[PDB]
RNA sequence: AUGAGG
RNA sequence: AGUAAGGUCAGCUAAAUAAGCUAUCGGGCCCAUACCCCGAAAAUGUUGGUUAUACCCUUCCCGUACUACCA
RNA sequence: CCCCACUAUGCUUAGCCCUAAACCUCAACAGUUAAAUCAACAAAACUGCUCGCCAGAACACUACGAGCCACAGCUUAAAACUCAAAGGACCUGGCGGUGCUUCAUAUCCCUCUAGAGGAGCCUGUUCUGUAAUCGAUAAACCCCGAUCAACCUCACCACCUCUUGCUCAGCCUAUAUACCGCCAUCUUCAGCAAACCCUGAUGAAGGCUACAAAGUAAGCGCAAGUACCCACGUAAAGACGUUAGGUCAAGGUGUAGCCCAUGAGGUGGCAAGAAAUGGGCUACAUUUUCUACCCCAGAAAACUACGAUAGCCCUUAUGAAACUUAAGGGUCGAAGGUGGAUUUAGCAGUAAACUGAGAGUAGAGUGCUUAGUUGAACAGGGCCCUGAAGCGCGUACACACCGCCCGUCACCCUCCUCAAGUAUACUUCAAAGG
RNA sequence: GAUUAACCUUUAGCAAUAAACGAAAGUUUAACUAAGCUAUACUAACCCCAGGGUUGGUCAAUUUCGUGCCAGCCACCGCGGUCACAC
RNA sequence: AAUAGGUUUGGUCCUAGCCUUUCUAUUAGCUCUUAGUAAGAUUACACAUGCAAGCAUCCCCGUUCCAGUGAGUUCACCCUCUAAAUC
């Protein structure tokens, strides 16, 4: 439980450091004259540590009451213990319920947030090539239907993009778009390779009633935004120079060629095909707009690629996240060691599937807390 | 006996001929380069003979022929 | 014409 | 910057009774799939005007095409 | 691949090219038929002597070097990386768009009779839908578990309630891929096989000739008996095995899981149709429709005909409960005008048509089981098509043709080669001369 | 010191032997002799003191759990997919 | 390659490779009690410091030996002839 995690010395030592740091900031802001630039940094740090210190102080007060409650019981007399101990137990249970919430509240506060909370997801499912028959392709159809039904359960809009059926009533590859609130947060853990172990019943592989292992790949990606290019004239440097080529005396005195340099990007576009500078300028703008249109597309794609590279995270592209064992009627998630019964209900994408995702969120938050304490352990030493 | 051994050589030979046909001009230039170096190396070997024997130049009336030609 | 996987 | 010309079943063409083929759906054939067989469904870029409409004109839009020369 | 037209080429002269499954894959000469003849197969086994050649597979009839009238060539011929096999010859089985021969009797084709696929309705299933079962789900699922669901059944759903609980607990929770039980299927088959003997040089394996040549065989199945109306027919029977065939939901049980519940009780609710489909029923009528009759009749006979067992309304039966189940009446008179590709069944009291009864229920099916009546047509050819048997042939299949397997593109990895230029490093000079 | 998978003391004596020198008594010698360090090897011993590897077959030898084609093992053949003599 | 063994396949027979089993030497892991003896940088890469050749009536002699290394490499052995050296 969460109580054992708080009992670990690493968390207790780190929480004391924050409390000491929180008190140190308060003293500096009140007695020591601080520069305006440095005062704001302390205020922001003090504000960030304010919810952490307040919860920690409540936890300390909660723990002290437990010691006081136990100390009072030890001094009681057996002639009047029966009535008072019953009241003491009720108070202790009430405090223990409160201290668990404080542990939960403190644990949740340490957890940071995610950039892609609400961005739409373009989900893709592909039948992995791992064994003979259509088991891999037949299983892909079930998974694709599970996500489609799960969208309805969460009231999410499911827009079909690509759908290539197999030759035996299965799916080779399918792509779809899901829109809603918190789509990426719930569906980010679903990316990976799924394993299915079942005896075929319907399909080409049903000719041999022997257990077969199949795999398929699920790809979860966020949806980007539109690409609109607006060229501010302040960021554009316009240079006029004489053109090159055999054009008699007109070129020698008229600066027809136009060179456009985009200061933020450094791209240089030159046009001299037309005789008139104005005619060249519009075309040179058009080439610059098209070239910078690709740059913004490259800008958008590169930003998304580097959005999560900063965070230390695993490459969730090829890994056996879950195992679907129809033989024993148990869906096992190896990441969190969570097993779900009634696979038939599980594949319906309803209450059962949501519980597994909720367990993933609960376990992932617990892992995030542990990493921060280990990260703060090195800084404390 | 089955022709399994012959079939393997049949496919290897067939793919080799298509590969040769596909890049017969690339190999032509490589062969051209090697023939020029072959003649130069041959000329060096003859040149070493008279230099090591004390002759400053080749014997009068002598000229190394281009043996590698068409 | 094609099909077989633990 | 000018001018020409094209916009038609999902797709591609033919005709302006808006058809054929593929695709598509349903059935049969086959242990199954495909081929195959039977049957069904499916469209005039858009605007307005052309007795009234369509193949026309025209409004608008997408794409295509040629020209932009001499000192 | 088949057909037609035509060129290089096949011919001649001269000069090239120097390859082949250039293989009789079996070296030249001199011998032998004796011993141990001899892995197998093929074309019996060896001696003397000499020459050529070979040392795991693949890379490789390749790279580089070299030689060549060769220049997309030939000859000679590697290495790194990779694999634990590759290969030769067989055994048995399967399979063959494999040969010959003989056949199939509701059966393969031709043929024979009535149907299905079209319509309405009834009833299943797939999909979709719903808070709302499960199983069957090519032949061998689809009026299937059900000789049956308004409540109950019930295992499902929502809500509520109980905790040593009807049980010296329980679970219709998972696993039919642990099983018993009871079956499907080849089977509309005739084979399976203990214990011995023999053959192949004492190998996987094989075992027959009747004017007979190594087979003998308990047991099982077929057969024989028995049931029904005969000795006929129909039932029944139908081995070993095949499909990890069906059934943890008849029951029981192995393993694993649940025990404030994945268990138990009560209330209410679910069972629908966008669409598609299987089976069946009733029809599209004149060999019919209605009535009388149970076979000498009178009418009807196209928008008031034929045709709903559907809809609506009413009544009645059962029940505590009926818009829901059934029967009856009224009203209504729809689609349907003999059905596309395709497909099922039947060899005689059979098909077809018609009429009863029974199982099960309080009631409830156009379903299932069963008795009786009227009562046919074709049955002759053929091996063309499909399949079976006998004797052969082939086989790179053995998970056994639903087998196996080949190459390009795309994908990833390793190693190597080639390559303009450049850089770095190494080697050589005096072993000479004035 | 660097480098490499490779890692011995910044001791003692000319007493023995060998070498150099002298006629000789003798002298010099990191040669050598006698020690120091180290399971590399051999031999021997020890009241108390034993570790390392392996245990599917080849090939001597596994109980109970955990794990569930995952983590991992193997010289060759291979084992691991919720009854593992192979982790 | 032996007294051999495992492994090609549905299976047999033949051929064949790879591997196992035996004996040493280094290095690594883990582990380590004594005594005696034997042996001992990976590198022809760079080296702080000390020492390793003196003797002796002066001249001579010795320091060309011993010790070390394995870079290079058919100068090593037999025969003929014949310096130096010892007697
Ligand atoms: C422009 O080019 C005009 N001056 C002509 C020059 S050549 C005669
Ligand atoms: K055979
Ligand atoms: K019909
Ligand atoms: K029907
Ligand atoms: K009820
Ligand atoms: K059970
Ligand atoms: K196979
Ligand atoms: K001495
Ligand atoms: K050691
Ligand atoms: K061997
Ligand atoms: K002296
Ligand atoms: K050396
Ligand atoms: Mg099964
Ligand atoms: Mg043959
Ligand atoms: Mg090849
Ligand atoms: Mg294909
Ligand atoms: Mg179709
Ligand atoms: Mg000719
Ligand atoms: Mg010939
Ligand atoms: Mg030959
Ligand atoms: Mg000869
Ligand atoms: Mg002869
Ligand atoms: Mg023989
Ligand atoms: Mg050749
Ligand atoms: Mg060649
Ligand atoms: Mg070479
Ligand atoms: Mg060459
Ligand atoms: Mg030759
Ligand atoms: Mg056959
Ligand atoms: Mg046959
Ligand atoms: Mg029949
Ligand atoms: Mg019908
Ligand atoms: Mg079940
Ligand atoms: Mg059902
Ligand atoms: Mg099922
Ligand atoms: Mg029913
Ligand atoms: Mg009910
Ligand atoms: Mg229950
Ligand atoms: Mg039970
Ligand atoms: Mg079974
Ligand atoms: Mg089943
Ligand atoms: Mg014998
Ligand atoms: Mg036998
Ligand atoms: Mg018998
Ligand atoms: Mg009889
Ligand atoms: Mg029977
Ligand atoms: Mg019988
Ligand atoms: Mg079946
Ligand atoms: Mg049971
Ligand atoms: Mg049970
Ligand atoms: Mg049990
Ligand atoms: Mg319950
Ligand atoms: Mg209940
Ligand atoms: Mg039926
Ligand atoms: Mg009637
Ligand atoms: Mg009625
Ligand atoms: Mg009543
Ligand atoms: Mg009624
Ligand atoms: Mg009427
Ligand atoms: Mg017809
Ligand atoms: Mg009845
Ligand atoms: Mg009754
Ligand atoms: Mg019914
Ligand atoms: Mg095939
Ligand atoms: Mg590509
Ligand atoms: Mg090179
Ligand atoms: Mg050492
Ligand atoms: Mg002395
Ligand atoms: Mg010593
Ligand atoms: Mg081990
Ligand atoms: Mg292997
Ligand atoms: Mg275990
Ligand atoms: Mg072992
Ligand atoms: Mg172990
Ligand atoms: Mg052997
Ligand atoms: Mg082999
Ligand atoms: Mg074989
Ligand atoms: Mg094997
Ligand atoms: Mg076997
Ligand atoms: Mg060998
Ligand atoms: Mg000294
Ligand atoms: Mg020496
Ligand atoms: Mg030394
Ligand atoms: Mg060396
Ligand atoms: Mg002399």
């Amino acid at each position: 439980d969460t109580k054992m995690l708080w009992k670990h010395k690493a968390l207790q030592k780190y929480m004391e450091n924050l409390s000491k740091e929180y008190q140190t900031l308060e003293q500096c802001l009140q007695h020591i004259p601080v520069n305006e630039e440095n005062r704001r940094s302390l205020n922001r740090r003090h504000a960030e540590l304010a919810p952490l210190a307040a919860i920690y102080q409540e936890i300390q007060e909660t723990e002290q009451a437990i010691e006081e409650l136990e100390s009072m019981c030890k001094s009681l007399n057996k002639q009047d213990e029966k009535q008072l101990q019953e009241l003491a137990l009720e108070e202790r249970q009430t405090i223990d319920q409160k201290i668990n919430m404080l542990y939960n509240e403190l644990f949740q506060s340490l957890v940071p947030k995610e950039k892609y909370d609400k961005n739409d997801v373009i989900l893709e499912v592909t039948a992995g090539r791992t064994t003979g028959g259509d088991i891999c392709q037949q299983f892909t159809r079930e998974i694709f239907d599970m996500y489609q039904n799960y969208s309805c359960y969460k009231h999410w809009q499911f827009e079909l993009l690509n759908y290539t059926p197999a030759d035996y009533g299965g799916l080779h590859h399918a792509a779809a778009r899901i829109s809603g609130d918190g789509v990426y947060k719930h569906l980010k853990y679903e990316g990976g390779i799924h394993r299915v172990q079942r005896i075929p019943e319907v399909g080409l592989s049903s000719r041999m009633q022997r257990i077969h292992t199949g795999t398929m790949s699920v790809i979860v990606l966020p949806q980007p935004d539109e690409v609109d290019v607006k060229l501010d004239p302040k960021d554009l440097r316009i240079d006029t120079f004489r053109a090159k080529g055999a054009a008699a005396q007109h070129v020698n005195k008229t600066d027809s060629a136009v060179r456009l340099v985009h200061i933020p990007t450094g791209l240089v576009v030159e046009c001299q095909q037309e005789r008139s500078q104005i005619k060249n300028k519009e075309i040179a703008f058009r080439v610059l707009r098209a070239r910078l249109y690709q740059q913004i597309i490259e800008k958008d794609k590169r930003q998304q690629q580097s959005a999560r590279k900063l965070q230390v995270g695993t490459r969730a592209q090829s890994e056996r996240i879950r195992t679907y064992n129809f033989t024993q009627d148990r869906v096992s998630d190896h990441r969190i060691a969570y097993e779900v019964r009634d696979i038939k209900e599980f594949l319906c994408g309803g209450k059962g599937l949501d519980q597994l995702i909720q367990r993933l969120l609960q376990s992932a938050d617990e892992e995030a807390i542990a990493e921060l304490l280990d990260e703060h352990l090195k800084s404390a030493k | 006996k089955n022709v399994l051994k012959i079939r393997r050589r049949k496919m290897n030979h067939h793919k080799y001929r298509k590969l040769v046909k596909k890049t017969r001009f690339l190999r032509r230039k490589v062969q051209e380069g090697r023939l020029r170096r072959k003649q130069i190396k041959f000329e060096k070997d003859l040149r070493r003979i008279w230099l090591k024997a004390g002759l400053k130049e080749a014997p009068e009336g002598w000229q190394t022929p281009k043996i590698y030609l068409r």
